[PDB]
């Protein structure tokens, strides 16, 4: 994993009407729906990416923000027809795995 | 095969020249979808044209799109001039206006079959509208999804009287609409009293309780058209879940996918679960997620999946409670029932010792497990050589989940070589948010060129 896989998959806020449509759309948006994929688990982070990437330490450190930051998890209910989500907002701890000074894994709730 | 063109855009900035390129294709299209495609209302008055003059357009897909009100009385303009057959409008900033325009349409086409229109702040008023048109002898509508819409419990006698001019009608989703037991009570003596020969009923996150799974129970029992129910994310309870077991266990009924996750399931519940999964030979597909089944009613469930009656096919217990202390029971299943293809079983603290055990009910030669994910299941590198003997050696496992696991880079590395092996049939490895280092990303694209039949997802 890298650092813009870490910003495409994990951090976002886009305004949907409803955490479902908000899960949905955003799983095929960032890429992680397609191909007939449904991502069982996936949560967005809805920060400063600054926040995250502060500024460097040894590499597979993992380190926890300061602030709980506002947070949605998707949880996939149903993968036929079609993906369906649920999901719940959280303001969260957020633990990331760190390679190159880097935020390039999300590692905690 | 092919049924005529088929135009699928979705997540795409759409740009005038390559829009006026695409129209002369839809003239042509089968089924045009351009899902999340920042469509405006300016665009509709063109798909408007097409819907009239070309007659092979069947699908019509517009989802995640702001075509708002003004969108949809611009696209329904070729509606009401006379084939689609199916129409996706959910999540495009709809609102009560819509629906008398969607009222006409309705009114207007006995050749359209599918109605979705969820996501959208419609409203009981605005829904009101749109069964007026339901109620029109012209149409035909087969599935109508009206989930997310705002709706309350003051829409149900409009929607039982919809449903009674609604002999078609085989599928119905209110999910995500806040009715209560009261309403959802009188839904239900509504289908009841409809001729259609219903195949789906989803009421997911409808504010169902325990009071109103009798009603839900005379549906199962009356209906035996009924194949699919899902009543998740509604806290029916053990109790409620009893009183469901009365319709399931019915000799009229005949459901094949019954979804109860988040239903504040107990153990307990697991009893009355048990005799459904013995008795139902028609059942196939059970979510049970996210309900604090635990060891104990995990193994009822096991006990119960043993009986040859037993067809289920596909069991979702993912956040459970379960640990390793169930996964013999489990093993043992694996061993003697022949029909269960699908097992996720993820979000549960198996560890390395639970997922081993798995893996020796897996070997047997008539465990016919294709799919088995195993997400956050606190498994290690300890684990990842058996999981490694299992590849290579059934033949017909082709799909394994082992995402949110911090399996390291040995771990990671032993799946690999078992992935290399050609006897090894594998046809997606899922492996989402594990951390290791760049010489595992190199190794795996390495190996997407080396074996192309096994999906390795990250």
């Amino acid at each position: 994993p890298t650092y813009q896989d870490f910003l495409r998959t994990h951090v976002d806020k886009t305004s949907f009407p409803n955490i479902a449509a908000y899960c949905n759309v955003m799983m095929v948006r960032r890429g992680i729906n397609v191909h007939g994929r449904c991502k069982s688990l996936n949560t967005f982070v809805h920060t400063d990416p600054r926040n995250l990437n502060t500024i460097n330490q040894p590499n597979r450190a993992l380190r926890t923000t300061q602030q709980q930051l506002p947070v949605t998890d998707c949880k996939l209910i149903r993968s036929h027809p079609t993906c369906s989500y649920t999901g719940n907002q959280f303001n969260h701890r957020v633990r990331v795995g760190c390679w190159g000074g880097l935020p390039v894994h999300l590692d905690g709730t | 095969y092919f049924q005529g063109m088929d135009l699928d855009i979705q997540c795409e900035e759409i740009n005038p020249s390559r829009w006026a390129e695409l129209l002369s294709t839809m003239k042509s299209c089968s089924t045009i979808r351009l899902d999340d495609c920042n469509l405006s209302s300016s665009n509709c008055k063109d798909l408007s044209s097409i819907i009239h003059t070309n007659p092979s357009l069947k699908e019509l897909k517009l989802n995640n799109n702001e075509l708002g009100d003004a969108g949809i009385e611009y696209l329904c303009k070729g509606l009401l001039t006379p084939s689609l057959q199916k129409l996706w409008l959910q999540n495009c900033n709809l609102t009560s206006a819509s629906c008398e325009t969607l009222r006409s349409v309705l009114s207007a086409q006995p050749s359209l079959t599918e109605l979705h229109v969820g996501d959208n702040k419609l409203g009981t008023a605005g829904v009101k509208v749109l069964c007026q048109g339901l109620m029109n002898p012209n149409c035909k509508l087969q599935k109508l999804q009206l989930e997310y819409c705002e709706l309350t419990a003051d829409i149900v006698e409009a929607l039982n009287a919809a449903l009674q001019a609604k002999p078609t009608l085989k599928e119905l989703s209110l999910s995500n609409n806040t009715l209560g037991d009261t309403a959802v009570k009188q839904l239900c003596r509504g289908l009841v009293e409809a001729s259609c020969d219903l195949e789906l009923l989803h009421l997911e996150n409808c504010g169902i309780t325990s009071d109103s799974c009798r009603d839900i129970s005379a549906v199962l029992s009356s209906k035996p058209s009924l194949l699919d129910l899902a009543v998740g994310d509604n806290k029916i309870g053990d109790t409620g879940l009893a009183l469901l077991c009365q319709g399931l266990l019915h000799p009229n009924c005949k459901i094949q996918k019954l979804w109860l996750w988040d239903c504040d399931l107990t153990s307990a519940s697991c009893k009355d679960l048990s005799r459904v999964f013995s008795t139902k030979e028609t059942l196939l597909e059970v979510s049970l997620i996210d309900n604090n089944l635990r060891d104990s009613g995990m193994e009822m469930l096991c006990q119960a999946l043993k009986d040859p009656k037993a067809h289920l096919q596909e069991l979702w217990v993912r956040e459970c409670g379960l640990t390793a202390a169930c996964c013999k029971a489990v093993s043992s299943v694996l061993s003697v029932n022949k029909h269960l293809q699908v097992l996720h079983i993820g979000e549960n603290k198996l560890g390395n010792a639970g997922v081993e055990i798995l893996c020796e009910g897996l070997l047997h030669p008539n465990c016919n497990i294709h799919s088995l994910w195993l997400g956050n299941c606190d498994i290690t590198a300890a684990c990842c050589a058996t999981l490694a003997n299992v590849m290579v050696t059934k033949q017909n496992l082709t799909e394994l989940d082992l995402s949110y696991n911090t399996l390291e880079d040995e771990g990671v590395m032993k799946l690999c070589e078992a992935v290399r092996n050609p006897n090894c049939k594998m046809q997606q490895l899922i492996l989402y948010d594990i951390f290791w280092g760049p010489e595992v990303d190199d190794e795996l694209k390495a190996l997407e060129e080396a074996r192309p039949d096994v999906k390795i997802i990250s």
